[PDB]
């Protein structure tokens, strides 16, 4: 529906050639960034307290909280801001090339992105071309070009294309002589293969010649042009509407399921925050309701607090309760994630197993921010030439087998035909002899509505009555356009239901001679389904880099064809056999070292706060802190940091060597089962059952009036200062009863941590500065050690507190 | 090409302890068998620890003290008859507890100048905006600021055991040793010029409720102001609304007779202090000591049951594995 004229002369609308990959400006990077950043309720929270710390109250220290949430923001934008800036530097090498267009009765040249509609294109032997074309001729007669579309199908055998007949004629001899022409065409589609059009070649005086113009005609972009010297064509579709621009579909953003986890678990405590600031601030003004509960002639406030308007200090002694139990959500879990990522990454590069001498190169990661997505995958959708095959690859069998017995299901999507597309998944182990297969080709549905026979024949009396093993489906391009588009039709039967269903009761599906951008809509299919599946796709061509972005977790091979799904992927293997060894060893460490760093941060921060918390019925809920300022400021910098940090960069919680032996071990955290509301609910009841025996331990301990063989009293900072210990001590030695794997650096962090929480408390506390302006701690923890019935109070509730973790032990070892 | 380091390939030599439940279960007994020795063993220790409390507080017409409530002449005494059953024999201690008094509000805990009381001269002369409203008085900076000092505990308590006839005999109660030795020859120390120490206050005012100024909480000129131990221990907050500060200390006598013989005894008060307006309780506290402190049953029970329900999951699970 769209009138094009030859060569520009008469007998608007249209795009220019210009394809654009990129999404951010470099002129509005921040603005657009720092927006999609603090709009997440993480970054934009992290935000609110830092800005009541400056302007209300901080306990300790408004640096230690703006401070890591700028690492956190500078170091993702960043990140964000190079992996977009390395489209920008993509975009250009395939716009500004060179490309000979003829003007006027000339070859001029101009670059791609300067192409328009309807313009006489030339493009010379193994030349990519600049645009969808239409053959107009070859400096050959027989009008013929053989083309090889390696990007579009990923195969690489030469098609061939015929140019229009009135017009094979003109070669580079008046080709330019005002070359009356109308090419009449459809509005631009993803189909790749259907396009129907209509030339209107006229003549010296007047003509009428109307040639029917069909896929054999259209060049299509992204196809190099083979054994043909010179062509000549006419841009008709030219950028963002190339059906090779169609089938893209971009990249929206990639979060794990750790990191989906992480945000429900900021919700939960983000409302038990706002409750202990809800119920102390409530409290704390029926206990004022006394007069003499607030201003008891031993402490007044001084005029300005008495002044101060009724309901501005309600609100105020809010954000002071939220400002004091704001440690619950730790901005560290996010600076240590990034550490983790970013340093853990390099167990992938630095691997000699994923290592080939053909190619002389090893594994690559684009992004670190899905390492814990590696082993969560559910689904598993490949790439038959290049991926599968070279005959099949090396292990390309053994490792489909051993993808099975880990419980994920491989699909093949192809671009090749069906003919030989079968043949090989008849090798490699995924269709065995007794399996029925299922096809929905095209030599199968040649009516309208035969198709909606099929998905119920084979779902409604043959598959879902039953036998996992015996079925398998096969899918056409051709027959998934009417299942996949054509499923806004009906609605009490749906084409996409019944046709779902019987694929996740399959035991493998085929689909072959699918478009770029179809690879990219099965794989979204799957992603919606029941639940959410973790999908992974992995490929070595051009056409794989729209499923490659569409999934979870896209792993490009580094093959033959180029480096194009290699650097629109997240991870690079030079081999398929490597996808075995990078998640069933590299992904299952790599999610059960950040599942168990995001269930130890919020547990370990939860017998911080608790005690804190609970303090409040003690004092006239004033918002005293428990502990010293030096205490809160160090717990997780210092004191609770390294070994959470080192467990998280080397812990084998299962021997890589016999995670890589047994694949039935990659079933056991599935369904993210580490942070799901079982162990989540353990975490949060440990905290909250530990938080109570520190201080209520304390508690009692403190009715009897004196700890020494002197007889002297302990205040209120050796009150805190002994929960401390008891906590320091608890929650590091709940991380020695989870670890598993104890390397030398896993003892030096460990029992390195303690002995500084201690070496430190000696040094704080034994010396006046002076730089601060109390002295509060001076010798409170060297007094402290000086009682015996202080040393066995600590050393009975770092018994009590870590039994239910010692005693599920025996229970989870028995019967 | 790529470094086969042990390191790089996740290789390092590990430890990779296995802990089950034939290799825990021995720990259960290991546990109980001594967590209830030493349970019962500082258990019975807390029971040798005689003490005694007597509320002074008034608050009951039937109380001697009821005098002191709202006096109208008042320097206020009062005279709390008191039995002892059995003899103190080795060191004693004099408290004095305080209920219902917020030692650990926040906004009490930090209405001090940690710098003024360790001697510094600038800080002496215009103490910290902490220490308000009790910063300055009549526009001189007040000796020791805050409202933890200006609430100091002001009242004299002085036994006397009535001997054979109603002759009533005094006890020695010494001042000194009552405070950390850290935070009276470290942490509190006086200002630095000179040696007469009226002089070294200067420009500053006692506090508002003082009614003798810091150099004149005593004679001796070792626990004279910033140093007084009865100041020191006022100024270390209490942690909680019912605490107790050490006040006397009884010390044994040369030869092995009791520290404090049973009978009858005087608590001679003198009622400064107010505590009625927050309903809060004075009381006095005579304690002995031991290896552990005074006297707690909490941490004796606490390790009984700990090692009994300890010792018992041990032998509950030991025989559910002999089912062999
Ligand atoms: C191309 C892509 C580039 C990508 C690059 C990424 C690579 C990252 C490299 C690593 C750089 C690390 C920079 C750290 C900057 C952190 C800022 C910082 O320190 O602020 C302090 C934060 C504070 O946390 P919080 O206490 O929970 O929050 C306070 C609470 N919200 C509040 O109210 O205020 O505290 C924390 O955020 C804790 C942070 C973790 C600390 C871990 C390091 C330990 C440091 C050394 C400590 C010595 C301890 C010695 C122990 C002895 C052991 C032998
Ligand atoms: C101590 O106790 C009695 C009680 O009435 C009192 O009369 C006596 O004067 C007091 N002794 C001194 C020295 O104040
Ligand atoms: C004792 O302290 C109270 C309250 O601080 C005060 O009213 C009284 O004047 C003081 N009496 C003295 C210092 O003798
Ligand atoms: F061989 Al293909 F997509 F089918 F690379
Ligand atoms: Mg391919």
């Amino acid at each position: 529906t769209r009138t094009v004229f030859v060569g520009n002369h008469p007998v608007q609308r249209f795009c220019d050639n210009r394809i654009v990959s990129s999404k951010y400006t470099l002129w509005n990077f921040l603005p657009k960034n720092l927006f999609e950043q603090f709009r997440r309720i993480a970054n934009f929270y992290f935000l609110i307290i830092f800005l009541v710390q400056v302007t209300v109250d901080t306990p300790t220290s408004p640096v230690t909280s703006g401070l890591p949430l700028f690492f956190v923001i500078t170091v993702t934008a960043i990140k964000q801001g190079y992996e977009d800036w390395l489209r920008h530097r993509a975009d250009n090498e395939v716009n500004k090339s060179t490309v000979y267009i003829i003007e006027n009765a000339k070859r001029v040249r101009k670059e791609s992105e300067k192409i328009k509609v309807g313009d006489v294109v030339e493009v010379q032997a193994d030349e990519t071309f600049p645009c969808d074309l239409i053959l107009l001729s070859s400096c050959t007669t027989d009008g013929t070009c053989y083309v090889t579309t390696a990007s579009l199908d990923g195969e690489s055998n030469c098609k061939t294309h015929y140019a229009v007949r009135d017009t094979i004629a003109l070669c580079t001899a008046e080709s330019i002589d005002t070359l009356r022409a109308a090419i009449e065409c459809e509005q631009p589609q993803p189909d790749l293969y259907k396009f129907v059009g209509r030339i209107n070649i006229y003549s010296n005086s007047l003509e009428a010649v109307a040639r029917s113009l069909g896929p054999e005609n259209l060049l299509l972009k992204g196809a190099t042009l083979k054994n043909t010297e010179k062509i000549y064509g006419v841009a008709v579709y030219t950028g963002m509407e190339t059906k090779m621009a169609l089938n893209y579909q971009g990249k929206s953003q990639k979060r794990s399921a750790v990191e989906k986890s992480i945000n429900a678990f900021l919700i939960v405590y983000l409302f038990i925050l706002l409750t202990k600031a809800a119920v102390c601030t409530t409290l704390k003004y029926v206990w004022q309701s006394t007069p003499y509960n607030d201003e008891p002639w031993y402490n007044q406030k001084t005029q300005k607090e008495r002044e101060t308007l009724k309901v501005l200090k309600m609100f105020t002694d809010f954000l002071s309760f939220m400002v004091l139990f704001n440690f619950i959500i730790p901005v560290s879990m996010y600076v240590t994630v990034e550490m983790q990522k970013f340093l853990g990454s390099f167990f992938i590069s630095w691997d000699k197993d994923f290592y080939d001498e053909e190619i002389n190169e090893g594994a690559l990661v684009n992004t670190s921010d899905l390492n814990e997505e590696l082993g969560q995958v559910d689904y598993v959708f490949t790439d038959k030439t290049g991926t599968l095959t070279e005959k099949l690859q090396d292990q390309a069998a053994e490792t489909i087998e051993a993808l099975h017995a880990a419980g994920l299901k491989v699909w093949v999507l192809t671009g090749d035909k069906m003919e030989t597309a079968k043949s090989t998944c008849y090798a490699c182990r995924l269709f065995q002899t007794n399996t029925e297969l299922l096809e929905l080709t095209t030599k199968t549905i040649e009516e309208s509505e035969r198709k909606e026979d099929r998905l119920h024949e084979l779902l409604i009396e043959y598959r879902k009555k039953l036998e996992h093993q015996e079925y398998g489906l096969i899918i056409d391009g051709s027959t998934l356009s009417l299942i996949l588009n054509s499923s806004q039709d009906s609605s009490s039967n749906n084409y996409k239901s019944i046709f779902l269903q019987i694929c996740m009761k399959c035991t493998a599906v085929l689909c072959c001679r699918m478009a770029p951008l179809q690879k990219a809509q099965i794989v979204r299919m799957v992603k919606n389904l029941k639940g959410s599946p973790i999908t992974l796709s992995i490929g070595d061509g051009a056409n794989d880099v729209s499923m490659i972005l569409e999934s979870h977790v896209g792993i490009g091979i580094k093959g033959k064809e180029g480096r194009q799904a290699a650097r629109n992927s997240d991870y690079s293997v030079p081999k398929f056999k490597h996808l075995k060894k990078l998640l069933l060893a590299h992904g299952h460490l790599y999610y059960v070292r950040i599942a168990h760093l995001v269930q130890y941060f919020f547990y370990k921060n939860l017998c911080f706060i608790l005690p804190q918390f609970l303090y409040q019925f003690f004092c006239g809920f004033s918002q005293q802190p428990l502990y010293d300022a030096a205490y809160l400021t160090m717990y997780n910098i210092c004191f609770t940091s390294l070994p959470i940090l080192a467990y998280s960069l080397l812990e084998q919680h299962i021997n890589i060597d016999t995670l890589t032996s047994d694949p039935r071990l990659y079933m056991k955290i599935s369904g993210n089962a580490m942070l799901q509301l079982g162990p989540f609910l353990y975490w949060t009841f440990l905290a909250a059952f530990e938080g109570t025996v520190f201080f209520f331990g304390t508690y009692f301990l403190f009715q009897t009036a004196s700890l020494e063989e002197n007889g002297k009293v302990y205040g209120n900072w050796t009150f805190g200062t002994i929960v401390f210990t008891v906590l320091v001590f608890t929650v590091t030695l709940k991380l020695a009863l989870d670890t598993r794997f104890w390397t030398w650096i896993n003892h030096f962090v460990i029992w390195g941590s303690l002995a500084f929480y201690v070496f430190f408390s000696f040094f704080w506390g034994g010396i006046i500065w002076p730089f601060l302006k109390q002295q509060r701690m001076y010798f409170v923890f060297a007094q402290m050690l000086s009682s015996v019935s202080t040393w066995l109070a600590i050393i009975l509730l770092i018994f009590i507190s870590l039994f239910p973790e010692i005693l599920l032990i025996v229970l989870k070892n028995v019967r | 090409r790529p470094d086969n380091t042990a390191f790089k390939q996740q290789r390092l030599p590990a430890w990779q302890p296995i802990l089950t439940a034939g290799t825990v279960l021995p720990i259960f007994f290991i546990i109980g068998l001594i967590f209830i020795p030493i349970g019962i063993g500082i258990f019975v220790t807390s029971n040798n620890i005689r003490e005694i409390e007597i509320d002074y507080t008034g608050t009951e017409p039937s109380s001697p003290c009821n005098k002191c409530l709202s006096p109208d002449v008042t320097p206020c005494f009062c005279t709390i008859n008191f039995t002892l059953e059995k003899s103190f024999e080795g060191n004693v201690f004099m408290y004095y507890g305080l209920s219902n008094f917020y030692q650990n509000h926040r906004r009490y805990v930090k209405s001090r100048d940690d710098s003024q009381l360790n001697g510094d001269s600038s800080a002496l002369l215009n103490p910290s905006k902490e220490c308000e409203p009790y910063r300055r008085n009549e526009d001189k900076p007040i000796a020791p600021c805050g409202a933890i000092m200006n609430s100091m505990f002001n009242d004299t308590l002085e036994l006397f055991l009535i001997g054979q006839d109603s002759y009533p005999i005094p006890i020695a109660l010494k001042k000194k040793g009552i405070a950390w030795w850290t935070d009276k020859n470290v942490k509190f120390r006086n200002p630095p010029g000179g040696d007469n120490l009226e002089e070294r206050f200067k420009g500053t005012t006692k506090p508002v409720n003082w009614l003798k100024p810091v150099y004149m909480l005593d004679s001796d000129p070792d626990n004279n102001g910033f140093i007084n131990e009865d100041f020191i221990v006022w100024m270390r907050t209490a942690a909680l609304p019912t605490f107790r500060k050490l006040y006397r200390l009884i010390e044994r006598k040369s030869d092995l007779h009791p520290t404090l013989p049973a009978g009858r005894y005087w608590l001679n008060v003198t009622y400064n202090y107010p505590v009625h307006y927050f309903d809060g309780r004075k009381r006095m506290i005579l304690s002995t000591i031991s290896w552990m402190g005074g006297k707690n049953p909490f941490l004796g029970i606490a390790y009984i049951a700990v090692g009994s329900i300890s010792f018992l999951l041990g032998v509950v699970l030991l025989v559910i594995n002999h089912k062999y």
